[PDB]
């Protein structure tokens, strides 16, 4: 389908563009081309099939909710507003890093990269520990991009997150999708790090945008839909192990996301 | 208005020198009265000039003493009142002053009523033959305790503070009412925190994430409570609630002269030894059980909504 | 000494090989100095806690014209160390259930012997093995276990917390047992023990008696740096260990200290 063509076009033209943002852009571009609602649901399933991530599904659900003359206007405004979500999250999260603190980061993520790039711009000094993320060697890419900014990065082993947990002042990880109960769907090697951080009273921070809120409520690692895991690729982290949340809507607690979703009504 | 400037300077000096009134209620009332006077005796055409002037005055008052998290709250409340009024009248540049004054008076009377509003909820959480302990000295907790001592009977234990032993006054005031109170040091908390059934304390400021900046020594009490699984209640009015997080803040505690910790008559060792005297501390939200406010009890996980309701997100930085 | 080939036959552990080398070199007071010389030389090849533990045990046992008694005692001790594994397996194979799910981290001869002794008793169970990213020994363990007619499954090192709820018990081998009760094992053992403790999952450990090292690590940094060398070993507190299956019997993490005190090492 030309839908996948346009999706790959937006993904390749902009390398740092998120998957959900590109999906919403493609949906709004095809909207110019009732009956419309089924047409859209159909577009969202093909897109979801090509990239199996929670962010794309959340973005599609949010877009359709926005769809329920005026829609083009609201959609352009929404796209322009969500474009600056990275900067909105950075300007609020980069202040929580103090001098002399050691950071423990998970696999590569553009948002944490932007947060650290903004923190180092404020005349600060810290240390970072990136996990290799064995499933796919993206943690090494993160360490490379960090050392490119003149910061003392250090790649650690995927099984050493517990060995260096005592030498970490805080933990800042991304998220593929924020579930209704405040939990997060992140890389498969995230639930084990949060457990250790909680076992050693280490602040476990999470960085995510607003388009990653999804109407899901998994009770354990099994309730997660198999279409998102497929050696699973993602896991669910309980909200009791999360300290705070940094979103474009402002610094939120694990419980505020449920209130936001209830306000939105899916 | 040179008299207004003189009053403002006197307030700033007494706040930066040795603080204003001794209790927080009087501090908030005086701050709100000063803000009302500023709004009354001053010239302006648009609400933007008034709100930016109030922002500048509040910034000055906060720079005078950043640890006094009672005046910035009143400034933000007045700013939110002004913004709500402007949005109601425009959603205006000739009669906006009187209505602001009426709103401020409505806020003042409830500010005073907060004490009774809090004390009225004593019988909902206290039962017969209960063992409750407290630390420090707070008027709100004193009223909350002595209001239910007439019909209910319980045991009270007051832990004094090491730098400033202020719990003695509270213990004496409670003993004068016949509650069977006991006095102890702040070093025997965990030793006695095994026969206690509940804990009630008062704070100086409530952060945005449901955390407390109370006197030094309450963090250990909360840790011991969470270890022994004892509900720890915090009785604090709404004006002790600030839209700021634990981190993202420097000068969180207040450091006073080391005279209270180590006297000046020690000798030459004072040149080598480094002494620090923190007045406040930080308590995470995970160790709090309930929040007794003027609008009833509330869990620590529902503080963000009260923040969004009371203050404006753009007025957090001030 | 001679090259690392007394381990020409693979089965045999490194500590047993070092003990055999030491005993044979003893057949060549002032012994002490020579022997310490020897243990130290031996250790250059193998940065492992088991080798040092066996060396210290032999040095304590040495505590010189009456060499008959020493040679006889060394021979008897070597025979006992050789019989170690059969006893450990026969005593630990009773704690495995029919249809239960087992979780293992890396390759170990002791856990493999335990599993084979359990499956020899007409028991059926499923085993999950971690790939052991540092060196791919988990795949070797799964290959050696698939031959025993056991439905083995290999999971990623980062997915140890995803399959923790499905597992019923956790059993792994220890390279060295510290005095307090903890264990010094592969880097991916402490995180697994922590994840198991958070779900009330039993955490069993199997190890011989020649691995009782007289150390007392306070954290991940107090461990000797020579054993770690991307580290290759970590420390696990005894509060996360349920029981210890050794040749002396089934004991608690608070029993190895009693043995080390009775030994006066």
């Amino acid at each position: 389908k030309e839908l996948i063509e346009y999706f790959k076009s937006q993904m390749k033209e902009d390398p740092d563009m998120a998957s959900a943002v590109a999906a919403i852009r493609t949906l709004l571009e095809f909207l110019k081309r009732q009956g419309l609602r089924a047409n859209l649901t159909s577009a969202i399933e093909t897109l979801c099939g090509v990239d199996s991530s929670v962010a794309v599904s959340s973005g599609g659900e949010l877009f359709l909710r926005f769809i329920s003359k005026i829609m083009i206007e609201r959609g352009e405004l929404f796209l322009r507003r969500i474009s600056l979500s990275r900067n909105k999250i950075a300007d609020l999260c980069h202040t929580f890093i103090k001098d002399g603190a050691t950071i423990l980061t998970h696999a590569y993520s553009r948002v944490v990269l932007r947060v650290l790039e903004a923190a180092v711009a404020a005349k600060k000094r810290f240390s970072v520990y990136v996990t290799e993320s064995q499933p796919d060697l993206s943690g090494k890419k993160m360490a490379k991009a960090l050392c490119h900014l003149n910061v003392p990065v250090t790649v650690v082993l995927d099984a050493a997150v517990g060995y260096i947990m005592e030498k970490a002042d805080l933990v800042i990880v991304g998220a593929e999708g924020v579930v209704e109960n405040g939990g997060i769907i992140n890389k498969i090697g995230t639930n084990q790090m949060a457990v250790c951080a909680k076992a050693q009273n280490k602040p476990f921070y999470v960085v995510a945008e607003s388009f990653k809120f999804v109407r899901l409520f998994p009770l354990n690692q099994q309730d997660v839909p198999d279409k998102f895991k497929y050696h699973p690729w993602v896991d669910y982290t309980a909200p009791s192990l999360i300290t705070l949340l940094f979103t474009d809507l402002g610094v939120l607690t694990p419980s505020a996301v449920s209130d936001e979703l209830i306000k939105l009504y899916l | 208005g040179s008299e207004l400037s003189e009053r403002i300077e006197s307030f700033v000096e007494t706040l930066k020198r040795g603080g204003g009134p001794r209790s927080s209620e009087e501090m908030a009332r005086e701050t709100l009265g000063l803000l009302r006077q500023i709004i009354t005796d001053h010239r302006w055409s648009n609400a933007g000039e008034l709100m930016e002037l109030i922002r500048r005055e509040g910034r000055r008052m906060t720079a005078a003493q950043p640890s006094e998290t009672t005046v910035g709250n009143m400034v933000r409340r007045v700013l939110k009142i002004i913004r709500e009024e402007y949005g109601r009248l425009h959603g205006h540049y000739a009669q906006l002053q009187s209505n602001i004054i009426e709103a401020i008076n409505e806020l003042l009377v409830e500010l005073e009523g907060t004490m009774e509003n809090i004390a009225a909820q004593a019988l909902e959480h206290i039962h017969s033959n209960e063992v409750i302990m407290t630390i420090g000295f707070s008027r709100t907790v004193e009223a909350f305790l002595k209001e239910a001592a007439r019909k209910r009977k319980f045991h009270v234990i007051v832990a004094e503070c090491a730098p400033f032993c202020q719990g003695h006054e509270m213990a004496v005031n409670l003993s004068k009412a016949g509650i069977e109170t006991t006095v102890m040091t702040d070093a025997a908390i965990f030793a006695v925190m095994s026969r206690v059934n509940k804990v009630i304390i008062g704070t100086k400021t409530i952060l945005a994430n449901g955390a407390l900046r109370a006197v030094t020594g309450t963090h250990t009490l909360a840790l011991a409570a969470k270890h022994h699984s004892t509900p720890l209640i915090v009785c604090a009015p709404m004006f002790k609630l600030s839209p700021q997080f634990p981190n993202e803040e420097d000068s969180f505690h207040k450091f006073v002269a080391p005279e209270e910790v180590l006297p000046f008559t020690e000798g030459d060792i004072l040149e080598k030894v480094s002494v620090h005297c923190p007045v406040f501390d930080y308590v995470p939200p995970e160790l709090i059980t309930l929040f007794i406010s003027n609008i009833g009890g509330n869990a620590p996980s529902y503080i963000y909504r009260l923040m969004s309701e009371l203050y404006h997100p753009d007025d957090h930085v001030l």
